């Protein structure tokens, strides 16, 4: 039918726990640097 | 419905992927970033520079452990570490802060770990073969080395101790 | 009589969950090591045999991680395209996959419980195990080979049947995943023929441990997708049909597996950041590639997000969250694999950090890498195929499930899922707090007193999946015992899932269908990617003496 709005936001939390995995790590590995 | 979502589907899929695409792009120019930055020297040098295992502590720089810190440069000292059947030697190893470390690493039995806790350097020990990691301690104090790579029954007891001085 | 290849299929089910069975049971007792609770004496109690913490964790390794996902593989990507083509698969060739990994297990087996080849299911060298180990598990990888062989030739022989056709949806997946693959399992084949079995038996003395774990890695990360692949079939291909709705796209299905063929080996320098004698460089081209293996995995979460929405709506999905409450919570088939795919977003959060490189150096060899794939394979793979029986054992069997197996089934599976999640944030956190990964750290108490928090959530972790592991096994054991066939929905077809066509279904779809081509596409980015490194070290190689310490 009329637009995904479910899957949509599904891949929007994997998005957001993607950045939140990727930018939580950057910002140790750039205290240990 | 249905023959509807089709038409729409493959509309919103490529601009996922279009998305996609970019957010990865961002990584990678983030990841460059690291890499031109002082904080690369974690990374292992790539030119192999092979040894002999056996003969490692009676010939060879990893003999006489006293002789492990070797001024390098102006601000660079080498520390000639080693990684063998559950300990590391020299213990401990004592480094100036705010000098740049070049540990030279190496293995007279297995595969072991150099994971100094508090810094970026975790390295893999390999025997016949030297691991050249840089590093530039920037706070005094004690660190500690934890071994993580199984290296036999007594892998869990294996830690070393670095002092940076003051 | 009348399909001899049902029992082939089960036979590969059967001794693949005697696997994981067996394997599983040293996961509680490690799960509680990590909680710094020493469950070890006890486990020398009900297993005398059981020498060392790393002997456990060899076999736990080895059967759940290596046999029992294989075996699911050799099943599930041979059986479904036959059965999906109607017609048979070499019996001859098809008893020679399941007699080879029978045997080639045994004899691989012998030398692990007798405690002599305590050396983990990564086996680098110096460390040396029993010549056995070696060489079981060497025959036990090639029964793949034939597999490979059995599904390239059924796909030969509809291609005669019906000239100019497009291959069928199921088909098309597994003869590029057999493909991928045969070029993947090189690396180890390459490494055991040349380096592993010759240096057991006595043959040399040596071996050099940067190309022995250069080449295991070569193979190490595909192996991983030929684990992964399997429950993205039948996610695609059964699960829509499963949650009472259809698959919206066909060609997004076939560009997934089409991107797997093609990327899924050339990337396994992703395990070797740390290692010695590898230039940045050829690190930072197989940094970026691993990224590019994870867009396929992006698309699955859109098309299956979508497919299961879209089947909710036709359920009477209501509002934003209103299509998940409509799909059908009660079937344990579909439960199952459904639990594992949202476990797989974080897991796939964290394989993506792992990947970049330097930020490697953050979390390479802590806990933080247990957590990670356990939320991959002992989450989505194994939960896959826990569900994957709920629909396909009536199949092979034609015997019924009743009311409080099913209710056993989610029950089982919830909890499955609920301690892997709990597990997750234990080892993860403990990771980032720098605790080592492949350590019997229980044994030494005092030793992470920064973890004092995260440690109490695998034991949590430990009990919780402890129950859920005999809860499951419990129900498996009680299927196999009862004895009634009932073999109408023995005959009765798979549930596969109804597709969606279009106009342009036919452009891309044929494209993709060029199969010979991209399979020396495939071939071409291995030799780019790994020729140059691999050239560079051969003519340096550094053996080194065999080493036991266990
Ligand atoms: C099945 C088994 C595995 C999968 C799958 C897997 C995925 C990845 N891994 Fe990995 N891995 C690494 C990179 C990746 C990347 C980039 C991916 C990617 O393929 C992941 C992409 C995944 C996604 C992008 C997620 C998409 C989400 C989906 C598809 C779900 C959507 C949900 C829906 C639709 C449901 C919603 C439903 C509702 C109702 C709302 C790296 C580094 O680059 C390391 C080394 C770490 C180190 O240094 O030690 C590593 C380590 C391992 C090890 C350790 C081996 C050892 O002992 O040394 C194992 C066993 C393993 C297995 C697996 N791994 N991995
Ligand atoms: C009962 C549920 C399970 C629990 C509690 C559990 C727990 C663990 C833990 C804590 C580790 C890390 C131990 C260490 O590194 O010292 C581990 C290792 C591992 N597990 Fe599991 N596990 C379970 C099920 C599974 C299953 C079903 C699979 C197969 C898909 C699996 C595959 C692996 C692999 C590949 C390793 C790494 C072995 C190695 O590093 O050599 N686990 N398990
Ligand atoms: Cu040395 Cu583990
Ligand atoms: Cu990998
Ligand atoms: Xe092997
Ligand atoms: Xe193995
Ligand atoms: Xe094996
Ligand atoms: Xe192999
Ligand atoms: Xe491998
Ligand atoms: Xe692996
Ligand atoms: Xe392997």
């Amino acid at each position: 039918e009329e637009k995904p709005k479910g899957a949509l936001a599904v891949i929007l939390v994997l998005t957001l726990t993607i950045l939140v995995f990727w930018l939580g790590v950057y910002a140790v590995f750039f205290a240990r640097g | 419905d249905q023959h509807k979502a089709h038409k729409a589907i493959l509309a919103y899929e490529k601009g996922w992927l279009a998305f996609s695409l970019a957010m990865l792009f961002v990584f990678i120019a983030l990841i460059a970033y690291t890499l031109a930055t002082h904080t690369a020297g974690v990374i292992p040098a790539g030119k192999l520079e092979r040894v002999d295992p056996t003969t490692v502590r009676q010939e060879g720089p990893w003999a006489d452990p006293a002789q492990a810190v070797v001024q390098t440069g102006p601000n660079q000292y080498t520390v000639y570490v080693l990684a063998f059947a559950f300990g590391y030697q020299p213990n401990p190893i004592e480094v100036p802060q705010g000098a740049e470390i070049v540990f030279k690493i190496t293995s007279p039995d297995v595969i072991h770990g150099f994971h100094v806790e508090g810094t970026n350097i975790n390295v893999e020990v390999l025997p016949g073969e030297v691991s050249t990691v840089r590093y530039t301690f920037k706070r005094p104090g004690e660190y500690r080395i934890i071994c993580n790579q199984y290296c036999g029954l007594g892998h869990q007891n294996m830690f070393g101790t670095i002092v940076v001085k003051e | 009589e009348a399909y001899p290849e049902k029992k082939a299929t089960l036979y590969f089910l059967v001794l693949g969950f005697l696997a994981l069975i067996v394997g599983s049971l040293f996961g509680p007792f490690q799960a509680l090591n990590y909680g710094n609770v020493d469950a070890y004496p006890l486990l020398k109690r009900l297993l005398p045999f059981v020498q060392s913490y790393y002997q456990g964790l060899t076999l736990h390794g080895v059967l759940n991680a290596i046999v029992f996902t294989q075996l699911f593989a050799q099943a599930i990507m041979v059986y479904l395209p036959a059965r999906e083509l109607n017609m048979r698969p070499n019996m001859g060739l098809m008893w020679l996959s399941w007699w080879m990994a029978f045997i080639g297990l045994v004899v691989a087996a012998l030398p692990l419980l007798a405690n002599e080849a305590t050396v983990l299911y990564t086996f680098y060298p110096p460390l040396k195990g029993h010549w056995a180990f070696y060489l079981g598990a060497s025959v036990f990888v090639l029964s793949t080979w034939v597999s490979i062989y059995i599904v390239l030739d059924l796909w030969r022989r509809w291609k005669a049947a019906n000239p100019g056709k497009v291959t069928p949806l199921v088909t098309y997946m597994a003869v590029v995943f057999w493909l991928m693959w045969f070029l993947a399992s090189l690396g180890l084949v390459l490494e055991a023929v040349l380096f592993l079995l010759p240096w057991s038996f006595g043959l040399v003395e040596g071996v050099d441990p940067l190309v022995a774990r250069t080449l295991f890695w070569w193979t190490g990360h595909p192996i991983v997708y030929f684990w992964l692949l399997p429950a993205y079939a039948i996610i695609y291909t059964i699960l829509p049909k499963q949650a009472g709705g259809r698959l919206v796209s066909d060609p997004m299905a076939r560009l997934a597996f089409l991107l797997f063929l093609l990327l899924s080996t050339p990337v396994g320098f992703h395990h070797q950041f740390a290692d010695p004698g590898i230039d940045p460089t050829w690190k930072m081209i197989h940094s970026v590639l691993t990224l590019f293996v994870a867009v396929p995995s992006l698309m699955t979460a859109f098309t299956v997000a979508a497919s299961l929405e879209f089947a909710g709506r036709l359920r009477g999905g209501r509002g934003l969250f209103g299509w998940i409450r409509a799909l059908p919570w009660d079937n344990p088939a579909f439960v199952a694999p459904v639990l594992g795919l949202l476990g797989f977003i974080p897991g796939g959060a964290g394989g993506i950090v792992n990947a970049s490189f330097t930020l490697d150096y953050v979390v390479h060899n802590t806990a933080w890498v247990p957590g990670h794939f356990h939320l991959q394979v002992a989450s989505l793979v194994t939960l896959t195929a826990m569900g994957s029986l709920y629909w396909l054992l009536p199949n092979l069997t034609g015997k019924p499930i009743s009311d409080a197996q099913r209710r056993l089934g989610l029950a089982v599976v919830w909890l499955w899922f609920l301690g892997m999640m709990i597990m997750a944030v234990g080892l993860h956190w403990a990771g980032l707090l720098n605790v080592p990964r492949r350590a019997y750290i229980a044994q030494v108490p005092d030793a992470y007193p920064h973890a004092a928090v995260p440690m109490v959530f695998n034991v949590l972790a430990g009990i919780v999946l402890l129950v859920a592991l005999l809860l499951f096994i419990y129900g498996l054991f009680s299927v196999l015992l009862s004895r009634e066939r009932k073999p109408e929905l023995a005959e009765a077809p798979l549930p596969f899932a109804e597709v969606i066509s279009g106009p342009e279904d036919r452009r891309l779809v044929l494209a993709m269908d060029r199969i010979g081509f991209w399979f020396a596409v495939a071939a071409i980015l291995v030799v780019l990617a790994y020729g140059p490194t691999l050239v560079q070290l051969f003519g340096h190689l550094n053996p080194v003496p065999g080493w036991r310490l266990w």
